[PDB]
DNA sequence: AGAAAACCCTTTATTTGTTATATAGTATTTTATCCTC
DNA sequence: GAGGATAAAATACTATATCCTGGTTAAAGGGTTTTCT
RNA sequence: CCAAAAGAAGUCUUUCUUUUGGUAACCAGGAU
């Protein structure tokens, strides 16, 4: 549509969108360039927040500096963070297992406050991992994604909880800071206002107020409008400020002698000295907004103040009093109401920059601790800024973050859509967020403030449902971490084109209409009554004069993955959730095909994911090949694009890239120049178009099972390539000298045929489980001084030749060609982990066809494993001899409420055959509002039905009534959309017509070949002698507690006794039963399991005298 | 009753163990914080893996190598002291550590309700003072010599 | 095919909520990698 | 849990609008979370019984 | 008195004495139940009980050496307190105070941890086991089969 | 004490069983499953065994 | 005989101190206050 | 006014279905030892 | 229970004898 070479996909959309879809990877990239402080972010903030532009690093270095000693006779300060160029390109870093990072330098200045001798230096602060142009990090070769975290913003939260004993309303307030100490004010069943500083027992608020320097006269002067505060003051029992300080000291400081100076200083230290208490800028902003204190002054300062505390107490007591609004002296009035903590005005987003800033902050705190401890144990005038700084904790924090965290994860690379979905994810679980096992049902709900900001459909189906969400298409995150959505403001009933981004609170104040409303070509609603959203998400019918805003489009409340489901509004939310979640499990196929009926989101999602090659500058193609494309730019310069051929992804799939241009074509900037894994000419192509029938067939498509044609196996329609990675390295060791070689002890030559002259197998050789990939031997150890042997070694010269082959064998259940071998070595001064001499990596590839038990799926949540694969002759075939490819059961459709698949089938038939609306005498009425150049289409036409503005039922019916014949003038599918099929197995025609069409089905990464496993006997564990677990070792299936209850219920005592003794851990029973079976004898009697004896020994180790009596 | 168990069980009895039972189960005393010699890869002596205490690491092979044959059985080498037998015995033989001071068991001190504080009638708060060297306790007094 | 004749095999689906989550069948060889289950035992196993 | 008094007025054959779809998701997700969280309580109860 | 009498009657009825609450020797579990195995490259994988036993042995040896050498009462009591804390960590790590942490600031697995929870000996290994002669796969529909 | 220790609160059951010096007669299904003996139900009782 | 680069041991210390997303259930110690003598 | 007995609150411990696979496994500092010049 | 080497017999490739060699916990992600 707005891409220079996109395919012509004609849309059914009736509406027009004013706003283009933003960059879909803007969250990550605009959050990181704020952290490092790029000029791009500087300009972006200038045209917005020019009042105070500062990056994350500069903020950390400003809050840290200066670092002073108690005497104040010397200080250390930091400034001007600076980055060098990256150490190596992205491709080299990924190939050689190097972290993609850049050096960081700061200017530390040391001042002696009694000699004025200033000493500045440039201090190296470590290597800082840098984000690539696709929103990912490259840590130790692998590609990672940092996920954005949904947390609760810091501020003041008022809530009311009923009381069981008295049936009274009990209000409360919590002042949650960033990295500080809490303090709650509450009204208990008795009419008194308490306080819980830090986390202690309730104390009257009067104690705190007096400790802050308030006389009993001032309190009753300002807080004289409530009976509760007077009641609390009267029964205070505390007179004098010092007494209040002492009481607070008693409560807070356990078992210490109270005094005046310590109590005076500790209270101000806890909440007012900003080294132990911070609110951030978001917290200060939220407190000022809730209480309305400083509307004008800019936010500089992050500590509490007496004004804030007194205002909070007054707000709480007036809320309990039942007031409506409150004005604070020196500040505008505000409404008095309780808070909802699940409101997207109270939940903010910690993006990829905020998290790294927090980690740098703790690292710098540790470093400054070391610095100020080291400033007192070194003699002055020998100190230089380089001898105080210890950079190791800082670099340690970064490593800990990027290696160990629940937000730093391996990038999801099942297919291109998976990674884009991974980068736009908002997870509520992490360090500092709630927990999967401790999350209720009120936080998993879809609050009405999510509209336009978090997609209500796309979320995990398991125990993570509701705790992980995804960002909508048009949403952006503002400077404080709050999500915004564009709205089209309507002035005096005229729908303008001024787009304004509103966060959930502003959207709360106003009244918002709907996108699919009847605009009359002049920005005027046809009727006065339109559905709107009122304050608490209420939906009503307001006359079209109060409306303030309208949505920029439908498809504003959905995310990227959910915007690719055609006919989404005909499917219930339960099945649409599955349809969106199963699109990121599809596996790339050997050849890709774009859907006949899409939604128009595929091109944008494909170009923004980044798996395609896009012309950086316009020019003319000079050379094309399977390996590269050379573009000749309009001005002299040339550029060569290299391709990724058969490269493994994080999940073991193929990552091909092939060109889609010829040697003479001219390309334009931003034009797709080479396809990717799951792209067909620049558009996402996750599956294939299959001819489908919707009948029950002989019980093989029974209960969600599926029937496939054998053509899909012969013609490699659903074939995929899977690649495996195997690693081994040679390490020094204390004994020394690990070696990769062909000379392996106790190995014959027949099992050393595929290996090349120096170990590793040859490229192209097919392997089976157990074959050796890299030959390797290590010292046998047991360095022993046996007289004759040792005296022969020492002077006579007998060699050690102690070897123990730790070779690399291909594990159980694996095979395929050897496509690549990557060998590192210390001889070539390659950067390897310390103590490693050599490192070799072998890639093994398989090509898998579709087979029974493999999982398939559509875009509407119609999953199911393949039940049978019929020969092409015994399948229902059309009157012209065309067999169907897939057969789906009827009983699954009407009960699940996903009728969108039937409409997709009808429109797919119409698109495949091509149509022509006969406007011989006037266009038909059903085709009146149908866009032009949709009145006719050629066979195999690609169309698009946007998610909430697509093809109506009347238009589908009309298109079905007029559809082109195939070769002879025969129309196979009638106006109802059904065809007369023949039974290819018996020969007779089926008595009634059946629904046929084209559906777009996907192959999911749940194949049987990874799921099948069996075991007679094999490896056993060590501590307990039970069999191992897992397919790669061998392992047995687990016979758990529930399966034991089932067998006890049946009454089968002998089966249960043998299963637990002579099949698991009866060490002599195992061998005896094997011998009895092979020799044809009777199975012997079981003994005692070994785990019971292990249990007895552990109990005895706990100093318990366990003994078995007779 | 049974010792190595032949499944003639009639009962399973649990109870507190005294020091005399602990040093009766034992086959030796561990008195060095060593596990294994990294170079020869053989267990050290008087360590956590000593072959004299816990038994041979290899079937019918002593530590010093004087005995290596099955014919030798049930005899303790006079040099290394390792008893020549099957290596499976390392799953069965226990040692013990002879503490230089008495130490309480945390199961009968901490677990709520405190069972030492019920046996002796002491609140847990001040029992923790006694057993962690944070206060003295009067264990005995003469009440007539006093008078 | 001679060995497996009239030798029962126990099939089990997790979670085994009740007794009929384990039942014994008579195996027969099939082409493929998937276990074929009778349609009239899915209510007992609760197996779609 | 209280009824929205609007109500949704379209069938899934006609296709719901954006607001109707939103207010329907409100209860759809509640239903899904209910199952997700009862699957474990059933097993704990059976284990105790 | 009703609560107290439970334990007092328990210690009264039986011939067992209450002195088993205070320990003078500690048993050591057989090596095969706390194994260290050779990972390729001269790297070993300890069982995480060896660290806890080593701490006990080190503290006991230091206290034993500080008594014969002669020292004030302050230092000897400090060593005894630390020895007391080591055995507590060996038997139940983290029930009193800060858990003893190994590499990566992860608490060690004490003896009590081998018995508790879904991953304890009982539920994990005694009541449910992995077995031989087993297999698994994906089920499909068998409309041609008999019942 | 074996069945109760394997059910819940292993540490508390074990400590109070040790203090009471309890003896287990091994008469239940779970206790016979743990030690590897034929359960006293169905086909494992003396009438049929 | 002295200097530099690689081993062996320890320990995550625990202050008159660097740590705030669960609820639901029961059980046991404080403790605070009220009632009585 | 003092002591005891009963509500209250405050901490302490315990539990939350089954199955599968994939990536990592210590750092940092002090004292010492050995080899090289 | 397997691999390698040597000796003997026959078959043209099996048997007999001797020697050597022979795992877990965390965190994370999915499925029903
Ligand atoms: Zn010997």
């Amino acid at each position: 549509n707005s891409v220079p070479g996109a395919p012509n996909r004609v849309s059914f959309a009736k509406l027009r969108e004013p706003l283009e879809v933003p960059g879909l990877l803007d969250v990550q990239t605009d959050s990181f360039e704020w952290l490092i402080g790029s000029p791009r972010w500087r300009e972006s903030a200038a045209e917005r927040g020019d009042v105070n532009p500062v990056g994350g690093l500069e903020e950390v270095l400003y809050e840290l500096s200066p670092i002073e000693d108690f005497s104040g006779s010397m200080s250390l300060s930091f400034s001007d963070p600076r980055f060098d160029d990256v150490k190596a390109p992205v491709d080299e870093c990924k190939d050689k297992d190097m972290t993609y990072a850049a050096p960081l330098f700061v200017t530390a200045e040391f001042i002696n406050n009694n000699t004025g001798e200033i000493k500045s230096q440039t201090v190296f602060m470590g290597d800082f991992p840098m984000m690539t142009e696709k929103g990912t990090f490259i840590i130790n070769g692998t590609e990672r994604v940092v996920v954005s975290q949904l947390v609760r913003s810091p501020g003041v939260y008022f809530d009311e909880t009923i009381d069981k004993s008295t049936d009274k309303t009990l209000h409360s307030v919590k002042v949650i800071p960033s990295r500080g100490a809490w303090l709650e004010f509450d009204v208990d069943k008795r009419d008194t206002v308490g306080v819980r500083i830090d986390r202690k027992r309730r104390q009257p608020v009067t104690v705190l107020l007096k400790a802050l320097g308030w006389t009993s006269e001032q309190i009753v002067e300002r807080f004289g409008f409530s009976e509760i505060m007077r009641s609390t003051l009267e029964k205070d029992n505390t007179v004098g400020t010092d007494e209040a300080l002492l009481d607070i000291y008693r409560k807070l400081r356990p078992g210490e002698p109270p005094t005046k100076e310590s109590a005076q200083t500790l209270l101000e230290n806890l909440f007012f000295k900003e080294k132990r208490y911070d609110l951030a800028r978001v917290g200060r902003y939220k407190v000022n907004k809730k209480l309305g204190l400083h509307v004008g002054e800019p936010i500089t300062s992050s500590t509490l103040t007496e004004e804030d505390v007194v205002a909070t107490i007054e707000y709480l007591v007036r809320l309990h009093e039942g007031q409506t609004t409150m004005t604070v002296p020196g500040g505008v009035e505000v409404p008095v109401e309780t808070d909802d903590i699940d409101h997207f005005g109270n939940r903010r987003l910690r993006t990829v920059g905020e998290l790294i800033q927090n980690q740098i902050r703790v690292g710098m705190s540790r470093m400054e601790r070391v610095v100020r401890e080291r400033m007192t144990t070194q003699d002055v005038e020998a100190i230089t800024p380089q001898t105080l700084i210890n950079i190791r904790p800082v670099v340690a924090a970064i490593k800990e973050f990027f290696g160990t965290s629940q937000l730093s994860q391996f990038m999801d690379q099942n297919n291109p859509l998976s990674g884009l979905t991974h980068k736009r994810r908002l997870s509520a679980l992490g360090p500092g967020g709630l927990s999967r096992e401790r999350a209720g049902l009120e936080v998993r709900d879809v609050h009405p403030s999510h509209y336009g900001r978090m997609c209500p459909i796309e979320t995990p189906e398991g125990p993570n449902i509701g705790l992980i969400g995804s960002l909508s298409v048009y949403a952006r995150v503002n400077p404080f971490g709050f999500i915004e959505t564009p709205y089209r403001k309507v002035v005096d009933g005229v729908v303008s084109d001024e787009i304004v981004y509103l966060t959930a609170d502003e959207e709360d104040r106003h009244v918002v209409a709907q996108a699919n409303s009847p605009i009359d070509a002049d920005g005027r609603f046809v009727e006065p009554r339109v559905l709107v959203r009122r304050k608490a998400g209420e939906v009503e019918y307001v006359p079209s004069s109060e409306v303030d805003y309208m949505d920029v489009s439908p498809r504003q409340m959905v995310s990227v993955a959910t915007a690719m489901i055609p006919f989404l509004e005909h499917d219930d939310a339960n099945r649409a959730l599955m349809g969106a979640n199963m699109q990121r499990q599809a596996v790339p196929l050997v050849r890709s095909e774009a859907p006949l009926v899409g939604t128009g989101m595929e091109l944008r999602a494909a170009i923004d994911a980044g798996d395609v090659v896009v012309a950086e500058e316009s020019g003319v193609i000079e050379e094309v090949s399977a390996d590269y494309i050379t573009v000749m730019h309009d001005n002299g310069t040339r550029r060569t694009y290299r391709m990724r051929k058969f490269a493994r992804s994080n999940h073991g799939t193929c990552a091909n890239q092939c060109p889609i241009v010829d040697a003479g074509d001219r390309v334009e900037a931003g034009q797709v120049i080479a396809d990717g894994p799951c792209t067909d000419d620049g558009e996402m192509a996750l599956g294939k178009n299959l001819l489908v029938a919707i009948m029950p067939w002989e019980g093989h498509n029974y209960e969600d099972a599926i029937i496939l044609s054998n053509r899909l196996v012969e013609e490699d329609v659903l074939t995929s390539i899977h690649i495996e990675e195997h690693e081994i390295d040679a390490r020094d060791t204390k004994l020394g000298a690990e070696e990769i070689t062909r000379d392996i002890p106790n190995i014959s030559d027949e099992v050393l045929a595929d290996l090349d002259e120096r170990g590793i197998v040859r490229i192209g050789a097919e392997v089976r489980d157990g074959d050796i990939l890299v030959g390797k031997v290590t010292p046998k150890g047991e360095t022993e001084l046996t007289p004759e042997e040792r005296l022969l070694r020492a002077i006579f010269g007998e060699k050690a030749r102690e070897v123990r082959d730790t070779s690399l064998k291909v594990p159980h259940g694996e095979s395929g060609k050897v496509i690549g071998i990557r060998v590192f070595s210390r001889e070539d001064e390659d950067e390897l982990p310390a103590g490693v001499n050599e490192l070799v990596r072998v890639y093994v590839a398989q090509k898998r066809k579709i087979s029974d038990g493999d999982k398939l799926a559509g875009r509407h949540g119609n999953k199911g494993v393949i039940g049978k694969i019929l020969p092409v002759e015994d399948m229902p075939f059309l009157a012209d001899g065309t067999p169907v490819d897939i057969i789906l059961n009827t009983h699954g459709v009407p009960r699940r409420m996903n009728i969108g698949q039937i409409l997709e089938t009808h429109l797919g038939w119409c698109a495949h055959s091509g149509w022509k609306v006969d406007a011989a005498k006037g266009v038909p009425d059903w085709a009146a509002r149908l866009p032009d150049e949709l009145l006719e289409a050629q066979p195999n036409a690609i169309v698009s039905t946007p998610v909430f503005d697509g093809a109506q039922e009347a238009e589908l019916q009309g298109l079905l009534s007029c559809t082109l014949p195939n070769r002879d003038g025969d129309v196979l599918v009638d106006a109802d959309g059904k065809a007369m099929l023949f039974d290819g197995r018996s020969g007779e025609p089926f008595p009634y017509p059946v629904t046929v069409g084209y559906m777009y089905i996907m192959k999911l990464h749940h194949l049987v070949d990874d799921k099948i496993h069996a075991r007679s006997t094999g490896p056993y564990s060590m501590i307990t002698q039970q069999p191992l677990g897992g397919k790669a070792q061998f392992g047995g299936q687990r016979f758990g507690e529930m399966e034991c209850w089932a067998m006890q219920a049946y009454g089968a005592a002998y089966t249960l006794q043998e299963l637990l003794t002579i099949k698991s851990d009866d060490t002599v029973g195992r061998v005896k039963v094997y011998e009895a079976i092979v020799k044809g004898e009777n199975i012997p009697e079981p003994g005692i399991p070994e785990s019971f004896k292990v249990l007895l020994k552990e109990l005895q180790s706990l100093c318990l005298n366990v003994e078995v009596l007779s | 009753g049974a010792m190595l168990d032949v499944n003639f069980f009639d009962e399973l009895r649990i109870g507190l163990a005294t020091a005399e039972d602990i040093r009766q189960w034992s086959y030796g005393e561990v008195k060095k914080p060593e596990t294994i010699n990294y170079r020869t890869l053989k267990p050290e002596k008087d360590g956590l893996f000593c072959e004299k205490i816990f038994g041979p690491t290899r079937d019918w092979e002593c530590y010093c190598g004087k005995y290596k044959r099955v014919r030798f059985k049930g005899i303790i080498c006079e040099r290394c002291g390792v008893e020549v037998t099957r290596a499976k015995v390392r799953r069965e033989r226990m040692g013990h550590i002879e503490l230089a001071a008495p130490v309480t068991h945390i199961w009968y001190f901490k677990g709520v309700p405190s069972r030492l504080g019920y046996l002796l009638d002491l609140a847990p708060k001040d029992l923790e003072k006694i057993i962690y060297f944070a206060a003295y306790v009067i264990t005995s007094v003469d009440e007539e010599m006093r008078h | 095919e001679e060995v497996i004749a009239e030798h029962p095999v126990l099939l089990n689906r997790a979670p085994t909520l009740h007794r009929l989550g384990i039942q014994a069948f008579e195996p027969m060889l099939v082409e493929g990698k998937a276990i074929q289950l009778h349609p009239l035992v899915c209510e007992a196993f609760n197996a779609d | 849990g209280e009824f929205i008094p609007r109500p949704v007025k379209s069938s899934f054959r006609e296709g719901l609008t954006v607001l109707e779809y939103f207010i329907n998701t409100h209860g759809a997700r509640k239903g899904l979370a209910d199952t997700a969280l009862r699957t474990a309580d059933s097993g704990y109860l059976t284990r105790r019984l | 008195a009703l609560k107290r009498l439970k334990v007092v009657a328990a210690f009264q009825q039986s011939g067992n004495s209450p002195m088993g609450m205070v320990l003078d020797a500690v048993p050591v579990i057989p090596p095969e139940l706390r194994p260290m195995v050779q990972l390729d490259g001269g790297r070993f994988a300890t069982s995480d009980l060896n660290d806890l036993y080593r701490r006990v042995i080190n503290r006991n040896n230091r206290l034993k050496r500080l008594i014969d050498l002669g020292a004030p009462e302050i230092i000897v009591n400090n060593e005894k307190r630390m020895l007391q804390e080591s055995v507590d960590a060996l038997f139940d790590n983290g029930r009193r105070g800060r858990p003893v942490t190994g590499p990566g600031n992860r608490p060690l697995k004490s003896l009590s941890d081998l018995l508790k929870g879904k991953q304890g000996r009982f539920r994990q290994n005694l009541l449910g086991k992995r077995v031989d002669y087993s297999g698994r796969s994906v089920i499909v529909v068998g409309p041609q089969l008999k019942l | 004490w074996l069945s109760a220790a394997s059910f819940q609160e292993t540490t508390r059951v074990l400590t109070d069983a040790a203090i009471n010096c309890r003896s287990d007669k091994l008469n239940g299904l779970k206790e016979n499953v743990i030690i590897g003996k034929l359960i006293p139900a169905g086909t494992g009782i003396n009438r049929y065994r």
